[PDB]
Protein backbone atom coordinates (compact mmCIF):
# COMPACT_ATOMS: atom_id res chain seq x y z
CA UNK A 1 0.00 0.00 0.00
CA UNK A 2 0.69 3.72 -0.09
CA UNK A 3 0.72 5.55 3.30
CA UNK A 4 -0.40 9.53 3.53
CA UNK A 5 -1.47 11.61 6.35
CA UNK A 6 -5.14 13.10 6.68
CA UNK A 7 -5.78 15.67 8.81
CA UNK A 8 -9.33 16.19 10.37
CA UNK A 9 -10.09 19.62 11.46
CA UNK A 10 -12.90 22.01 11.69
CA UNK A 11 -15.00 23.96 14.21
CA UNK A 12 -15.83 22.13 17.32
CA UNK A 13 -19.30 20.03 16.68
CA UNK A 14 -19.15 19.81 13.41
CA UNK A 15 -18.71 15.86 12.85
CA UNK A 16 -15.35 15.50 12.48
CA UNK A 17 -15.20 12.52 14.46
CA UNK A 18 -18.47 10.95 12.73
CA UNK A 19 -17.51 11.34 9.46
CA UNK A 20 -14.23 9.49 10.16
CA UNK A 21 -16.48 6.61 11.80
CA UNK A 22 -18.32 6.29 8.40
CA UNK A 23 -14.95 5.19 6.94
CA UNK A 24 -14.80 2.52 9.70
CA UNK A 25 -16.31 -1.08 8.53
CA UNK A 26 -19.93 -1.05 9.20
CA UNK A 27 -19.23 -3.38 12.38
CA UNK A 28 -16.20 -1.33 13.69
CA UNK A 29 -18.23 1.53 13.69
CA UNK A 30 -19.27 3.39 17.15
CA UNK A 31 -22.90 3.78 18.49
CA UNK A 32 -22.86 7.26 19.92
CA UNK A 33 -19.81 9.45 19.44
CA UNK A 34 -18.63 11.35 22.15
CA UNK A 35 -17.30 15.07 21.94
CA UNK A 36 -13.28 14.13 20.81
CA UNK A 37 -10.69 14.90 23.62
CA UNK A 38 -7.50 15.97 22.65
CA UNK A 39 -6.74 14.41 19.75
CA UNK A 40 -7.28 10.50 18.20
CA UNK A 41 -5.15 8.80 15.64
CA UNK A 42 -7.01 6.23 13.65
CA UNK A 43 -6.27 4.70 10.67
CA UNK A 44 -8.49 3.82 7.32
CA UNK A 45 -7.50 1.93 4.22
CA UNK A 46 -9.06 3.00 0.92
CA UNK A 47 -7.88 1.06 -1.96
CA UNK A 48 -4.31 1.18 -2.70
CA UNK A 49 -3.77 4.42 -0.15
CA UNK A 50 -3.89 3.96 3.25
CA UNK A 51 -5.02 7.13 5.17
CA UNK A 52 -3.41 7.62 8.71
CA UNK A 53 -6.18 9.88 9.93
CA UNK A 54 -5.82 12.51 13.12
CA UNK A 55 -9.45 13.67 14.58
CA UNK A 56 -8.60 16.75 16.26
CA UNK A 57 -10.72 18.62 18.93
CA UNK A 58 -12.35 22.07 17.73
CA UNK A 59 -12.81 23.11 21.23
CA UNK A 60 -11.50 26.66 22.21
CA UNK A 61 -9.04 25.21 24.01
CA UNK A 62 -7.64 22.65 22.12
CA UNK A 63 -7.28 24.61 18.54
CA UNK A 64 -3.83 25.20 19.15
CA UNK A 65 -2.73 21.21 18.47
CA UNK A 66 -3.17 21.61 14.81
CA UNK A 67 -0.38 23.07 14.01
CA UNK A 68 1.08 20.47 15.97
CA UNK A 69 0.15 18.75 12.68
CA UNK A 70 0.38 20.71 9.49
CA UNK A 71 4.37 20.12 9.04
CA UNK A 72 3.22 16.37 8.01
CA UNK A 73 -0.31 16.59 6.34
CA UNK A 74 -0.88 15.40 2.93
CA UNK A 75 -4.01 16.61 2.58
CA UNK A 76 -6.51 18.08 4.78
CA UNK A 77 -10.19 17.67 5.53
CA UNK A 78 -12.36 20.47 7.05
CA UNK A 79 -15.41 19.91 8.36
CA UNK A 80 -18.05 22.35 8.84
CA UNK A 81 -21.78 21.98 10.96
CA UNK A 82 -23.47 23.93 7.82
CA UNK A 83 -26.36 24.65 10.25
CA UNK A 84 -24.13 26.11 12.59
CA UNK A 85 -24.61 30.46 10.32
CA UNK A 86 -23.73 31.75 13.41
CA UNK A 87 -19.40 30.51 14.01
CA UNK A 88 -18.77 30.55 9.91
CA UNK A 89 -16.63 33.58 10.07
CA UNK A 90 -15.12 32.02 13.11
CA UNK A 91 -14.01 28.76 10.65
CA UNK A 92 -12.97 31.10 8.45
CA UNK A 93 -10.96 32.67 10.32
CA UNK A 94 -9.40 29.09 11.35
CA UNK A 95 -8.80 28.22 8.04
CA UNK A 96 -7.04 31.03 6.97
CA UNK A 97 -4.39 30.63 9.97
CA UNK A 98 -4.08 27.10 8.79
CA UNK A 99 -3.62 27.94 5.68
CA UNK A 100 -1.32 30.85 6.65
CA UNK A 101 0.81 28.62 8.43
CA UNK A 102 4.62 28.37 7.32
CA UNK A 103 4.26 24.09 8.40
CA UNK A 104 0.83 23.67 6.31
CA UNK A 105 2.01 22.42 3.07
CA UNK A 106 -0.15 23.16 -0.43
CA UNK A 107 -2.26 20.14 0.37
CA UNK A 108 -5.50 19.07 -0.86
CA UNK A 109 -8.31 20.06 0.98
CA UNK A 110 -11.65 18.33 1.30
CA UNK A 111 -14.12 20.58 2.93
CA UNK A 112 -17.23 18.65 4.10
CA UNK A 113 -20.13 20.95 4.28
CA UNK A 114 -21.83 18.47 6.88
CA UNK A 115 -25.11 18.21 8.05
CA UNK A 116 -26.99 18.65 4.97
CA UNK A 117 -29.58 16.83 6.44
CA UNK A 118 -30.97 20.00 8.68
CA UNK A 119 -33.33 21.87 7.99
CA UNK A 120 -31.61 25.04 8.40
CA UNK A 121 -28.58 23.77 6.80
CA UNK A 122 -26.67 26.01 4.28
CA UNK A 123 -25.99 25.22 0.75
CA UNK A 124 -22.57 24.41 -0.46
CA UNK A 125 -22.45 27.28 -2.56
CA UNK A 126 -23.41 29.84 0.30
CA UNK A 127 -20.74 28.13 2.48
CA UNK A 128 -17.97 28.69 0.05
CA UNK A 129 -18.73 32.11 -0.17
CA UNK A 130 -18.20 32.63 4.01
CA UNK A 131 -15.22 30.76 4.48
CA UNK A 132 -13.87 32.31 0.80
CA UNK A 133 -13.16 29.31 -1.03
CA UNK A 134 -12.97 30.42 -4.47
CA UNK A 135 -10.02 32.65 -3.22
CA UNK A 136 -7.88 29.64 -2.41
CA UNK A 137 -5.83 29.46 -5.77
CA UNK A 138 -2.70 27.18 -5.08
CA UNK A 139 -4.19 23.99 -3.92
CA UNK A 140 -6.62 21.42 -5.03
CA UNK A 141 -10.13 21.76 -2.90
CA UNK A 142 -13.72 20.72 -3.01
CA UNK A 143 -16.87 21.22 -1.44
CA UNK A 144 -18.68 18.44 -0.52
CA UNK A 145 -22.17 18.44 1.04
CA UNK A 146 -22.72 15.45 3.45
CA UNK A 147 -24.56 13.69 6.09
CA UNK A 148 -22.20 12.28 8.83
CA UNK A 149 -25.02 9.92 10.61
CA UNK A 150 -25.60 8.10 7.27
CA UNK A 151 -22.42 8.93 5.63
CA UNK A 152 -24.45 9.86 2.50
CA UNK A 153 -21.38 11.96 0.49
CA UNK A 154 -19.07 11.15 2.72
CA UNK A 155 -17.74 8.27 0.12
CA UNK A 156 -18.15 11.01 -2.63
CA UNK A 157 -15.41 13.30 -0.55
CA UNK A 158 -12.69 10.51 0.53
CA UNK A 159 -12.75 9.37 -2.94
CA UNK A 160 -12.53 12.74 -4.36
CA UNK A 161 -9.45 13.19 -2.10
CA UNK A 162 -7.72 10.02 -3.19
CA UNK A 163 -7.50 10.87 -6.44
CA UNK A 164 -5.52 13.68 -5.45
CA UNK A 165 -3.08 11.19 -3.76
CA UNK A 166 -2.66 9.19 -6.12
CA UNK B 1 -6.41 51.79 16.43
CA UNK B 2 -8.48 49.34 14.16
CA UNK B 3 -11.39 46.96 14.81
CA UNK B 4 -10.65 43.46 16.63
CA UNK B 5 -13.33 41.69 16.41
CA UNK B 6 -14.99 39.23 13.69
CA UNK B 7 -17.98 40.03 12.24
CA UNK B 8 -20.68 37.50 13.29
CA UNK B 9 -24.10 37.81 11.74
CA UNK B 10 -26.10 40.72 11.31
CA UNK B 11 -30.28 40.82 11.87
CA UNK B 12 -30.76 44.85 10.84
CA UNK B 13 -34.51 43.83 11.24
CA UNK B 14 -34.84 42.24 14.88
CA UNK B 15 -37.55 43.81 16.81
CA UNK B 16 -35.34 44.33 19.91
CA UNK B 17 -35.73 47.88 22.34
CA UNK B 18 -33.80 47.30 25.20
CA UNK B 19 -31.12 48.69 26.83
CA UNK B 20 -28.03 46.83 28.65
CA UNK B 21 -29.44 45.63 31.73
CA UNK B 22 -32.25 44.25 30.01
CA UNK B 23 -30.16 41.81 28.06
CA UNK B 24 -28.59 38.07 28.94
CA UNK B 25 -26.99 35.27 27.96
CA UNK B 26 -26.88 31.93 29.39
CA UNK B 27 -27.23 28.08 29.20
CA UNK B 28 -31.31 28.29 29.71
CA UNK B 29 -31.21 24.66 27.99
CA UNK B 30 -28.54 22.80 29.66
CA UNK B 31 -27.54 21.50 26.08
CA UNK B 32 -24.31 23.68 25.78
CA UNK B 33 -25.34 26.12 23.05
CA UNK B 34 -26.24 29.41 24.62
CA UNK B 35 -29.66 31.64 24.43
CA UNK B 36 -29.79 35.31 23.88
CA UNK B 37 -32.28 36.48 26.59
CA UNK B 38 -34.07 40.11 26.23
CA UNK B 39 -36.37 41.69 28.30
CA UNK B 40 -37.94 43.91 25.33
CA UNK B 41 -40.21 47.08 25.86
CA UNK B 42 -42.47 45.21 24.32
CA UNK B 43 -43.80 44.19 27.05
CA UNK B 44 -42.06 41.03 25.37
CA UNK B 45 -39.17 38.63 26.15
CA UNK B 46 -37.79 37.44 23.05
CA UNK B 47 -35.69 34.78 22.96
CA UNK B 48 -32.71 34.35 20.22
CA UNK B 49 -30.62 31.22 19.45
CA UNK B 50 -28.56 30.85 17.18
CA UNK B 51 -29.22 33.60 14.24
CA UNK B 52 -32.80 33.38 14.20
CA UNK B 53 -35.84 34.00 16.71
CA UNK B 54 -36.66 31.23 18.81
CA UNK B 55 -39.67 31.99 21.08
CA UNK B 56 -41.32 35.52 21.69
CA UNK B 57 -43.17 35.44 25.17
CA UNK B 58 -45.70 37.93 26.97
CA UNK B 59 -44.53 40.06 29.87
CA UNK B 60 -46.82 40.96 32.59
CA UNK B 61 -44.94 44.67 33.14
CA UNK B 62 -42.68 45.74 31.36
CA UNK B 63 -38.85 45.08 32.67
CA UNK B 64 -36.49 46.35 35.04
CA UNK B 65 -33.54 44.11 33.98
CA UNK B 66 -33.09 40.07 33.74
CA UNK B 67 -30.28 37.80 35.01
CA UNK B 68 -29.74 34.25 35.65
CA UNK B 69 -29.02 32.13 38.66
CA UNK B 70 -30.57 28.26 35.47
CA UNK B 71 -33.65 30.31 36.18
CA UNK B 72 -34.06 33.28 34.15
CA UNK B 73 -35.36 35.95 36.42
CA UNK B 74 -37.14 39.47 35.51
CA UNK B 75 -37.88 41.85 37.57
CA UNK B 76 -40.24 44.94 37.58
CA UNK B 77 -41.98 46.76 40.08
CA UNK B 78 -42.30 44.59 43.34
CA UNK B 79 -42.58 40.77 42.20
CA UNK B 80 -39.60 38.97 40.17
CA UNK B 81 -41.08 36.27 38.30
CA UNK B 82 -38.49 33.46 38.42
CA UNK B 83 -39.42 31.06 35.20
CA UNK B 84 -37.27 28.36 34.70
CA UNK B 85 -36.22 25.74 32.06
CA UNK B 86 -37.95 28.04 31.08
CA UNK B 87 -41.80 27.70 32.80
CA UNK B 88 -43.20 29.68 35.43
CA UNK B 89 -42.19 28.49 39.25
CA UNK B 90 -42.37 31.59 41.72
CA UNK B 91 -43.50 34.93 42.32
CA UNK B 92 -40.64 35.92 45.26
CA UNK B 93 -41.67 39.68 46.78
CA UNK B 94 -40.26 42.20 48.35
CA UNK B 95 -41.06 41.80 52.32
CA UNK B 96 -41.98 45.70 52.92
CA UNK B 97 -43.96 48.43 51.07
CA UNK B 98 -40.85 48.48 47.99
CA UNK B 99 -39.52 48.94 44.32
CA UNK B 100 -36.89 47.23 42.26
CA UNK B 101 -34.16 49.73 40.49
CA UNK B 102 -31.39 47.19 39.57
CA UNK B 103 -30.05 43.60 39.88
CA UNK B 104 -27.13 41.19 39.77
CA UNK B 105 -25.45 38.30 40.70
CA UNK B 106 -23.02 37.14 43.31
CA UNK B 107 -21.17 33.64 43.00
CA UNK B 108 -21.79 31.27 46.31
CA UNK B 109 -18.87 29.70 46.75
CA UNK B 110 -16.99 28.46 43.22
CA UNK B 111 -16.27 31.88 42.00
CA UNK B 112 -16.28 29.60 38.64
CA UNK B 113 -18.81 29.82 35.30
CA UNK B 114 -22.10 27.48 35.70
CA UNK B 115 -21.13 28.03 39.31
CA UNK B 116 -23.90 27.92 42.43
CA UNK B 117 -25.28 31.31 42.37
CA UNK B 118 -27.60 34.17 44.52
CA UNK B 119 -29.51 36.32 43.23
CA UNK B 120 -28.90 40.27 44.32
CA UNK B 121 -31.66 42.93 44.26
CA UNK B 122 -31.60 46.59 45.01
CA UNK B 123 -34.35 48.46 46.26
CA UNK B 124 -35.78 52.08 46.10
CA UNK B 125 -36.09 51.59 49.43
CA UNK B 126 -32.65 51.41 50.24
CA UNK B 127 -31.54 47.74 50.50
CA UNK B 128 -29.27 45.42 48.97
CA UNK B 129 -30.90 41.93 49.11
CA UNK B 130 -28.57 38.85 48.54
CA UNK B 131 -30.39 35.62 48.46
CA UNK B 132 -30.34 31.83 48.59
CA UNK B 133 -28.89 29.75 46.12
CA UNK B 134 -32.42 28.56 45.45
CA UNK B 135 -33.70 32.02 45.26
CA UNK B 136 -36.55 30.84 48.33
CA UNK B 137 -34.96 33.08 50.66
CA UNK B 138 -33.90 36.33 51.39
CA UNK B 139 -29.90 35.62 52.70
CA UNK B 140 -28.04 39.13 53.34
CA UNK B 141 -30.19 42.37 53.99
CA UNK B 142 -27.72 45.62 54.07
CA UNK B 143 -29.25 48.46 54.79
CA UNK B 144 -27.85 51.86 53.11
CA UNK B 145 -29.11 55.10 52.59
CA UNK B 146 -28.98 56.46 48.76
CA UNK B 147 -30.95 54.93 46.21
CA UNK B 148 -29.33 52.44 43.87
CA UNK B 149 -28.88 52.88 39.89
CA UNK B 150 -26.42 49.94 39.22
CA UNK B 151 -24.31 47.99 41.01
CA UNK B 152 -21.50 45.87 39.71
CA UNK B 153 -20.44 42.48 41.89
CA UNK B 154 -16.89 41.59 42.13
CA UNK B 155 -15.88 37.87 43.73
CA UNK B 156 -17.14 35.04 45.91
CA UNK B 157 -20.36 35.26 48.78
CA UNK B 158 -18.38 32.70 51.06
CA UNK B 159 -14.72 33.14 50.00
CA UNK B 160 -14.40 37.38 49.57
CA UNK B 161 -17.52 39.27 47.58
CA UNK B 162 -17.53 43.24 46.83
CA UNK B 163 -20.21 45.10 46.03
CA UNK B 164 -20.16 48.59 44.16
CA UNK B 165 -23.22 50.75 44.54
CA UNK B 166 -23.65 53.61 41.91
CA UNK B 167 -26.17 55.89 44.04
CA UNK B 168 -28.48 58.22 41.88
CA UNK B 169 -27.00 61.39 44.14
CA UNK B 170 -23.94 60.53 42.14
CA UNK B 171 -22.25 58.57 44.62
CA UNK B 172 -20.23 55.41 45.24
CA UNK B 173 -20.56 53.17 48.14
CA UNK B 174 -18.91 49.83 48.97
CA UNK B 175 -19.80 46.84 50.41
CA UNK B 176 -17.13 44.36 51.50
CA UNK B 177 -18.42 40.93 52.97
CA UNK B 178 -21.46 42.12 53.90
CA UNK B 179 -20.42 44.72 55.83
CA UNK B 180 -20.59 48.16 54.24
CA UNK B 181 -17.28 50.53 53.71
CA UNK B 182 -17.06 53.87 54.78
CA UNK B 183 -15.32 54.82 51.92
CA UNK B 184 -17.96 57.35 49.78
CA UNK B 185 -17.07 58.66 46.41
CA UNK B 186 -18.34 61.86 44.80
CA UNK B 187 -18.70 61.72 41.49
CA UNK B 188 -17.75 64.66 39.12
CA UNK B 189 -21.60 64.04 37.41
CA UNK B 190 -24.63 61.66 37.01
CA UNK B 191 -23.71 57.58 36.13
CA UNK B 192 -24.37 56.35 33.28
CA UNK B 193 -22.92 52.75 33.62
CA UNK B 194 -20.90 50.39 36.01
CA UNK B 195 -18.36 47.54 35.32
CA UNK B 196 -16.03 45.54 37.39
CA UNK B 197 -12.76 45.45 36.11
CA UNK B 198 -9.65 43.79 37.44
CA UNK B 199 -8.43 45.78 40.75
CA UNK B 200 -11.26 48.10 40.38
CA UNK B 201 -14.40 49.61 39.56
CA UNK B 202 -15.19 51.75 36.38
CA UNK B 203 -17.67 54.41 36.61
CA UNK B 204 -19.27 56.27 33.06
CA UNK B 205 -20.20 59.99 34.31
CA UNK B 206 -23.05 61.13 32.21
CA UNK B 207 -20.03 64.14 31.29
CA UNK B 208 -18.66 61.55 29.07
CA UNK B 209 -15.66 59.90 30.81
CA UNK B 210 -15.15 57.27 32.19
CA UNK B 211 -13.45 56.98 35.90
CA UNK B 212 -11.61 53.77 37.22
CA UNK B 213 -11.58 53.39 40.82
CA UNK B 214 -10.01 51.46 43.33
CA UNK B 215 -12.07 50.47 46.79
CA UNK B 216 -9.76 52.75 49.08
CA UNK B 217 -10.65 55.56 46.89
CA UNK B 218 -8.46 55.88 44.34
CA UNK B 219 -8.84 57.29 40.98
CA UNK B 220 -6.28 54.65 38.63
CA UNK B 221 -7.04 56.48 35.15
CA UNK B 222 -9.86 58.17 33.53
CA UNK B 223 -11.23 57.82 29.75
CA UNK B 224 -12.02 61.08 28.06
CA UNK B 225 -14.67 60.07 25.66
CA UNK B 226 -15.05 62.50 22.04
CA UNK B 227 -19.10 61.58 22.52
CA UNK B 228 -21.61 60.79 24.99
CA UNK B 229 -21.35 57.01 26.94
CA UNK B 230 -24.76 54.88 25.65
CA UNK B 231 -24.01 51.47 26.52
CA UNK B 232 -20.83 50.34 28.79
CA UNK B 233 -19.84 46.54 29.77
CA UNK B 234 -17.20 44.16 30.70
CA UNK B 235 -15.18 42.34 28.53
CA UNK B 236 -13.53 39.07 30.08
CA UNK B 237 -11.41 37.54 27.82
CA UNK B 238 -9.96 33.68 29.59
CA UNK B 239 -6.99 32.05 28.94
CA UNK B 240 -3.37 33.00 28.18
CA UNK B 241 -4.80 36.43 26.79
CA UNK B 242 -6.82 37.02 30.52
CA UNK B 243 -7.78 40.74 30.68
CA UNK B 244 -10.50 42.46 31.71
CA UNK B 245 -11.67 44.87 29.18
CA UNK B 246 -14.03 47.81 29.56
CA UNK B 247 -16.39 48.16 26.28
CA UNK B 248 -17.67 51.66 25.59
CA UNK B 249 -20.69 52.25 22.94
CA UNK B 250 -21.25 56.02 22.29
CA UNK B 251 -24.12 57.76 20.53
CA UNK B 252 -21.50 58.81 17.84
CA UNK B 253 -21.84 55.10 16.81
CA UNK B 254 -18.35 53.60 17.42
CA UNK B 255 -17.71 50.93 20.18
CA UNK B 256 -14.23 51.36 21.78
CA UNK B 257 -12.74 48.45 23.89
CA UNK B 258 -10.51 49.75 26.28
CA UNK B 259 -7.66 47.05 27.72
CA UNK B 260 -7.85 49.01 31.00
CA UNK B 261 -6.19 52.26 30.81
CA UNK B 262 -5.32 51.56 26.50
CA UNK B 263 -7.96 51.73 23.61
CA UNK B 264 -8.11 48.20 21.61
CA UNK B 265 -10.39 48.06 19.11
CA UNK B 266 -12.73 50.42 17.85
CA UNK B 267 -15.79 49.70 15.29
CA UNK B 268 -18.91 51.91 14.75
CA UNK B 269 -21.98 50.44 14.19
CA UNK B 270 -24.63 51.56 11.43
CA UNK B 271 -27.12 53.02 14.72
CA UNK B 272 -26.13 53.85 18.25
CA UNK B 273 -26.10 50.52 20.26
CA UNK B 274 -27.96 51.07 23.31
CA UNK B 275 -27.31 47.28 24.86
CA UNK B 276 -24.27 45.58 24.65
CA UNK B 277 -23.35 41.78 26.21
CA UNK B 278 -20.93 39.83 26.11
CA UNK B 279 -19.87 36.50 26.98
CA UNK B 280 -20.68 32.72 25.38
CA UNK B 281 -23.09 32.62 23.28
CA UNK B 282 -24.11 29.54 20.93
CA UNK B 283 -20.29 27.65 20.48
CA UNK B 284 -17.76 30.77 20.87
CA UNK B 285 -16.96 32.23 23.90
CA UNK B 286 -15.85 35.17 23.11
CA UNK B 287 -18.55 36.92 21.68
CA UNK B 288 -19.84 40.51 21.56
CA UNK B 289 -23.93 40.75 21.37
CA UNK B 290 -25.11 44.50 20.22
CA UNK B 291 -28.59 45.88 20.04
CA UNK B 292 -28.76 49.31 18.19
CA UNK B 293 -31.50 52.17 18.65
CA UNK B 294 -32.91 50.84 15.56
CA UNK B 295 -33.21 47.41 17.10
CA UNK B 296 -30.98 45.69 15.25
CA UNK B 297 -28.94 42.29 16.47
CA UNK B 298 -25.31 42.69 15.84
CA UNK B 299 -23.35 39.61 16.90
CA UNK B 300 -19.48 39.47 16.99
CA UNK B 301 -16.79 37.31 18.03
CA UNK B 302 -12.99 37.63 19.00
CA UNK B 303 -10.69 35.92 17.17
CA UNK B 304 -8.17 33.48 18.97
CA UNK B 305 -5.05 35.02 17.94
CA UNK B 306 -6.37 38.87 18.74
CA UNK B 307 -4.25 40.33 21.16
CA UNK B 308 -5.14 43.04 23.25
CA UNK B 309 -1.87 42.97 25.39
N1 LIG C 1 -28.08 16.05 12.00
C1 LIG C 1 -26.81 15.68 11.95
N2 LIG C 1 -26.11 15.47 13.12
C2 LIG C 1 -24.81 15.12 13.04
C3 LIG C 1 -24.18 14.95 11.81
N3 LIG C 1 -22.90 14.59 12.03
C4 LIG C 1 -22.70 14.52 13.36
N4 LIG C 1 -23.87 14.85 14.00
C5 LIG C 1 -24.07 14.86 15.46
O1 LIG C 1 -23.84 16.15 15.99
C6 LIG C 1 -22.85 16.07 17.02
C7 LIG C 1 -21.44 16.24 16.46
O2 LIG C 1 -20.54 15.44 17.19
P1 LIG C 1 -19.04 15.21 16.66
O3 LIG C 1 -18.99 14.42 15.38
O4 LIG C 1 -18.25 14.48 17.73
O5 LIG C 1 -18.37 16.66 16.40
P2 LIG C 1 -16.83 16.76 15.89
O6 LIG C 1 -16.77 17.33 14.51
O7 LIG C 1 -16.24 15.38 15.91
O8 LIG C 1 -16.00 17.79 16.83
P3 LIG C 1 -15.46 17.53 18.33
O9 LIG C 1 -16.39 18.18 19.34
O10 LIG C 1 -14.11 18.19 18.42
O11 LIG C 1 -15.33 16.02 18.53
C8 LIG C 1 -22.97 14.65 17.50
O12 LIG C 1 -24.24 14.62 18.11
C9 LIG C 1 -22.96 14.02 16.12
O13 LIG C 1 -23.05 12.60 16.10
C10 LIG C 1 -24.89 15.16 10.64
O14 LIG C 1 -24.34 15.00 9.55
N5 LIG C 1 -26.21 15.53 10.71
MG1 LIG D 1 -13.71 15.26 16.86
PB1 LIG E 1 -16.68 5.07 -3.13
PB1 LIG F 1 -36.15 46.51 28.92
PB1 LIG G 1 -27.92 40.71 33.61
PB1 LIG H 1 -16.72 60.86 35.02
Amino acid sequence: SKKVNVLVVGLDNSGKTTIIERLKPRPRQAAEVAPTVGFTVDEVEKGPLTFTVFDMSGAGRYRTLWEQYYREADAVVFVVDSADKLRMVVARDEMEHMLKHSNMRKVPILYFANKKDLPVAMPPVEIAQALGLDDIKDRPWQIVPSNGLTGEGVDKGIDWLAERLS
Amino acid sequence: VRSVWLDAFNDPVAGISAYTPCVHTCNLFGDGENRLVIADEDRKLKIWKGTQKASEHPLLDTPVAICSYPALAVAAGSHIYIYRNLRPYYKFVLPPETVITCMDVVKQAIDEPDAVSCLVVGTESGRILILNPAGTAIVKNIWVGITPAMIAVQGELDVGYRITVAGRDGKLYHIRNGELSQTIIQLEAQPVGLVRLAKHVAVGCMNDVVHAYTPTGHKSWSLYLPCHILAMQRMEVTGQRNTKALIVALSNGEVRVYNEKLLVSVHVSPNPVTALWFGRYGREDNTLLAITKSGALDIKMLPRTANLE
